RNA sequence: ACGGAGCCAGCGAGUACAACCUUGGCCGAGAGGUCUGGGUAAUCUUGUGAAACUCCGUCGUGCUGGGGAUAGAGCAUUGUAAUUAUUGCUCUUCAACGAGGAAUUCCUAGUAAGCGCAAGUCAUCAGCUUGCGUUGAUUACGUCCCUGCCCUUUGUACACACC
């Protein structure tokens, strides 16, 4: 039934990976906010934690948050799959992981230097900062700055 | 755009025991509460508001009459 | 053998066909209760000749309809005509036509569709637009 | 007196058969289950944690019932209903074959399933008779 | 002209592997049932054809 | 051979347009009129409706 | 960290074997090797080969001028200085580590970036 | 020696409709003249063919756009009748433009 | 909106001197793959079990689970050839957008609109077009006010004709 819900428990404000989480909303559409972490993503790694998908995000203890971040920084040993992964395969390495938050975006930025470093069509598009999945460009955004 | 919504949080989305209290005393007095009056009083932020509705259709404090999905119809027992 | 007619409504493409027999009052539609029409919207539709007629007034009566075309309400709608035209066919064959007369007059003082086929019916598409009778647009410019 | 599966309402049935079998441990469950959409063109995955998977599985049975037999491709073509491919208009995309394959094979394994003559899957003796008394549950439930 | 090198690239497929057979222009071609015929001078030749104007 | 039969009939309609412009085209100068095809159980008749029946029988 | 592309640093990548980089080399490499791919892919790298054999071991090795931009960089051609033919210049490109996976057409720009204003 | 029933089925064709109703009622009046059993002249759903071209043949001018079809016809026949009869029957009396098509059915 | 539960259509089209429609069964989460079967067609695809819609649930006003463009990483199929991303799928990133100025477009009953389906373009692709069906309305049922049209009368210094 309905709960009182542990008087002056309810949580407003979460640091997971740096990042300013808020509680009331839904755990698995609170963590989609964290950079790299999709609704999917957010859904199944909460339904690997047995943790209630209904639950909200504010009033979880700190135990099962760490269990999660831990689930979601090594997935493919908790059977999550080579897919649902953020980096899948991960042209560095061949190790296919699941970059995050920060990890995400100065990935994401190496790669961009990276593709200026090889000179590539795709990456000196990239330089310009234009339309580089080839599309028609007649009128395609006509505005960026 | 501009700074012109100014709207506030307005909601607290899950009850406390104040809350609770003023929630099973108001359930009376009320011919008509949905979920969205309910919404209404700022008690609650709605998605609980329904939770609240069906969890007080528990002892018959309010009879339904319509249970159609996204809109049920609650009037105050007697 | 036991009286038996056959008869069928239409709706736009919807056709319900429906086989009455003298039995013991069954309604059933595909193989289904009247009280179970899907859509939940135009049940009591379904129910109109029926209550306008008063179960009273048919109790040995059975009806078993199979239906095909047409959306789900034009389906509901040729249940109506199926419906309606099974049992005036079946009173004007065995009964009498004063019956006959009178459910036609309490039928027909209400959504005269009851008994009478909807006759109006979709007209072909053309070029020039997106409609059978609407234009793309214009510029001018 | 007698009822058939026809003669009780396709959600209510639906809904108490899919508990029956969440009751009795058979209905092998695959591997797979809670990581899949059923399709392609759903966004998010079933709302539904556990259960859902016993929900189709009696919707094939009950599905099934109805008609002679059926195959897992036209269950895909019925299963899944529209994709929001991104701004483009919304088409019909089946469902996955996987997960109507392996409540198939559940269902065979179940006995309430069988290979038809014709090529495909019909209903099975034992499997209509409890979806009669599954069908003559909920109607005694109702009134 | 080198055999190996003129006329080698194939025409299987695409607008240029197929004909009007009546003029051989690629540009609207009508292949439904195999007319290969083009959408003009199918026009001109079609009452004759068995086509013709009803509706 | 096998042929849709609609798609049979298609071809013999490409075929009496093939039969009729080929007549045209040389049978002028003997004043061509007309080209018939019938095709019976056995054979495939063809009629010319011709001017100078004279010059095309040779 | 210097480079590596797969997990195989340049030290075995400069030597080798294709068909085990094929095995690597995502999914339209491989489906390009499992179809075959022709005889003039083959030509093109016994002519780099040569080249690169006939280079005297200190300076770059001879530029080959060529019109395949369908073609995409062996782990064998590390170091080779291609032309790949941009429509009027067999535009340079010589084969760094990283140009593996990437296409020829990658690098000839067919066309010159507008300029505006 | 095929005095044997055979089950034969005859398949028709037209672009038109009177040679083919003439056609089939000749057919069946011949069956009636040797006194055969039959299954009538079941009439099957006219296919219709309809291709649409722009009218235009360069492209330019206010969209029209005209429709081409034909209507066919097969009407098959199938006959409870010996051999040389049937062959008989079939092989005679065939008028332009209908084709006629003969299966044993075997 | 999203999850589940129901489960209704019609016009088409479809392999031969080449390789289509694809059933059904095994696989893979998917796209997709494989084994076999029918169908040259009211037979088989297919009753194209189509969406929109119907019921029950989660969300509850916040650029929010709306919105999916823009970006990476992979896996697939077509293609001799996918790089300037062919296309589909998996994951993540999440833009602008608060029902939009002057203006302007289409429409009177199965009609507008919403929703799809099939066919044409086709190796592969649609946001297109052509046909079809589905949910199916508001508002007239009239007038020259605007834009024109028709017939008559009248005037003109117009006739390559009020440009
Ligand atoms: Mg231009
Ligand atoms: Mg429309
Ligand atoms: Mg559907
Ligand atoms: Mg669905
Ligand atoms: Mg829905
Ligand atoms: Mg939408
Ligand atoms: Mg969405
Ligand atoms: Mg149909
Ligand atoms: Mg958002
Ligand atoms: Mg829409
Ligand atoms: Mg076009
Ligand atoms: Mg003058
Ligand atoms: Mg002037």
């Amino acid at each position: 039934s309905l709960v009182v819900q542990e008087q002056g428990s309810f949580q407003h404000i979460l640091r997971l990976l740096n990042t300013n989480v808020d509680g009331n909303i839904n755990v698995v559409y609170a963590l989609t906010t964290i950079r790299g972490v999709g609704r999917r993503y957010a859904n199944l790694v909460c339904k690997k934690a047995d943790v209630d998908l209904h639950k909200r995000a504010g009033e979880l203890t700190q135990e099962e948050l760490e269990r999660i971040v831990q689930i979601m920084q090594n997935p493919t040993h908790y059977k999550i799959p080579a897919w649902f992964l953020n980096r899948q395969k991960d042209v560095n390495d061949g190790k296919d992981y699941h970059s995050l938050a920060n990890n995400l975006e100065s990935k994401l930025r190496d790669d961009l230097e990276r593709l200026k470093k090889i000179r590539s069509h795709r990456g000196i598009r990239h330089f310009w900062g234009l339309r580089v999945r080839g599309q028609h460009t007649k009128t395609t955004g006509r505005r960026r700055a | 755009s501009k700074k012109s919504h100014k709207d506030k949080a307005k909601h607290a989305v899950v009850l406390d025991q104040d809350k609770f209290d003023r929630i099973m005393k108001e359930a009376p007095t009320y011919r008509y509460v949905s979920v969205s009056v309910l919404v209404d009083r700022f008690k609650l932020g709605g998605s609980l508001a329904r939770v609240a509705l069906r969890h007080l259709e528990n002892e018959g404090i309010i009879k339904p009459v319509s249970k159609h999905s996204k809109q049920a119809i609650y009037t105050r027992a007697t | 053998t036991v009286p038996s007619v056959q008869t069928f409504g239409k709706k736009k493409s919807a056709t319900a066909v429906a086989h009455v027999k003298a039995g013991k009052g069954l309604i059933k539609v595909n193989g289904s209760p009247i009280t179970l029409v899907q859509p939940e919207i135009l049940r009591f539709k379904v129910y109109e000749p029926l209550l306008l007629v008063g179960l009273d007034k048919f109790a040995n009566i059975d009806i078993r309809v199979k239906v095909t075309g047409g959306g789900h309400v034009s389906q509901v709608y040729a249940i109506r005509q199926a419906i309606a035209k099974g049992l005036v066919a079946y009173h004007q064959k065995f009964v009498d036509e004063q019956s006959k007369n009178e459910l036609k007059k309490a039928f027909t003082s209400y959504d005269r569709t009851l008994l009478i086929a909807d006759s109006r019916r979709p007209e072909p598409k053309k070029f020039g637009g997106r409609g059978a009778r609407s234009r793309f647009q214009k510029s001018y410019r | 007196p007698g009822v058939s599966v026809r003669d009780v309402p396709a959600q209510d049935f639906i809904n108490n058969y899919a508990s029956f079998l969440q009751r009795q441990g058979k209905l092998e469950v695959p591997g797979y289950v809670d990581i899949v959409k059923t399709s392609a063109g759903n966004e998010l995955p079933p709302q539904d944690s556990e259960g859902w998977f016993y929900k189709r599985a009696a919707s094939v049975a009950r599905h099934i019932y109805l008609r002679k037999q059926v195959g897992v491709g036209k269950l895909n073509k019925l299963y899944g209903g529209a994709k929001n491919r991104g701004v483009r208009p919304h088409k019909h995309v089946d469902a996955s074959g996987s997960i109507n394959r392996k409540v198939l094979q559940s269902l065979e394994k179940l006995g309430v399933v069988e290979i038809s003559p014709k090529g495909g899957r019909r209903i099975s003796d034992n499997g209509l008779r409890d979806l009669d008394r599954i069908a003559a549950a909920t109607l005694e439930d109702e009134e | 002209a080198h055999e190996n090198v003129w006329y080698s690239h194939p025409r299987k497929f695409g607008k240029g592997s197929r004909q009007c057979r009546i003029s051989g222009s690629h540009s609207g071609l009508i292949r439904k049932y195999g007319l290969n015929i083009d959408r003009q001078s199918f026009r001109e030749k079609a009452n004759d054809i068995g086509f013709y104007k009803y509706r | 051979a096998i042929i849709s039969k609609k798609r049979k009939l298609v071809a013999d309609g490409v075929f009496y347009a093939e039969l009729n412009e080929f007549f045209t085209r040389e049978l002028a100068e003997e004043g061509y009129s007309g080209v018939e095809v019938r095709v019976t159980p056995t054979k495939t008749e063809i009629i010319i409706r011709a001017t100078k029946v004279q010059d095309v029988v040779g | 960290k210097t480079y590596s592309y797969k997990g195989v640093d340049l030290e075995k990548l400069l030597e080798m074997p294709t068909e085990d980089f094929v095995k690597l080399a995502p999914a339209r490499v491989r489906r390009k090797f499992a179809r075959g791919l022709s005889e003039k892919p083959a030509g093109l790298m016994k002519k780099l080969r040569a080249a690169k054999l006939s280079a005297p071991e200190n300076e770059k090795p001879a530029v080959v001028r060529t019109h395949l931009r369908n073609m995409i960089i062996v782990p064998e051609m590390i170091g080779s200085v291609v032309g790949v033919y941009n429509g009027k210049v067999f535009n340079q490109v010589e084969i760094r580590p990283e140009m593996v996976g990437h296409y020829l057409g990658e690098f000839s720009i067919t066309y010159t970036p507008v300029r505006h204003g | 020696q095929e005095v044997v029933i055979h089950k034969i089925r005859i398949n028709l064709t037209s672009t038109k409709v009177k040679q083919l109703e003439n056609v089939s009622a000749n057919i069946i009046k011949n069956a009636e003249t040797f006194k055969l059993v039959k299954k009538g002249p079941v009439r099957l759903p006219t296919k219709v063919l309809k291709i649409s071209t722009r009218k235009t043949p360069n492209g330019e001018g206010s969209k029209t756009w005209d429709t081409y079809e034909m209507r066919i016809h097969k009407r098959y026949i199938d006959l409870e009748a010996p051999a040389h009869i049937v062959k008989r029957i079939t092989q005679i009396t065939i008028e332009p433009g209908v084709d006629v098509e003969v299966i044993i059915a075997a």
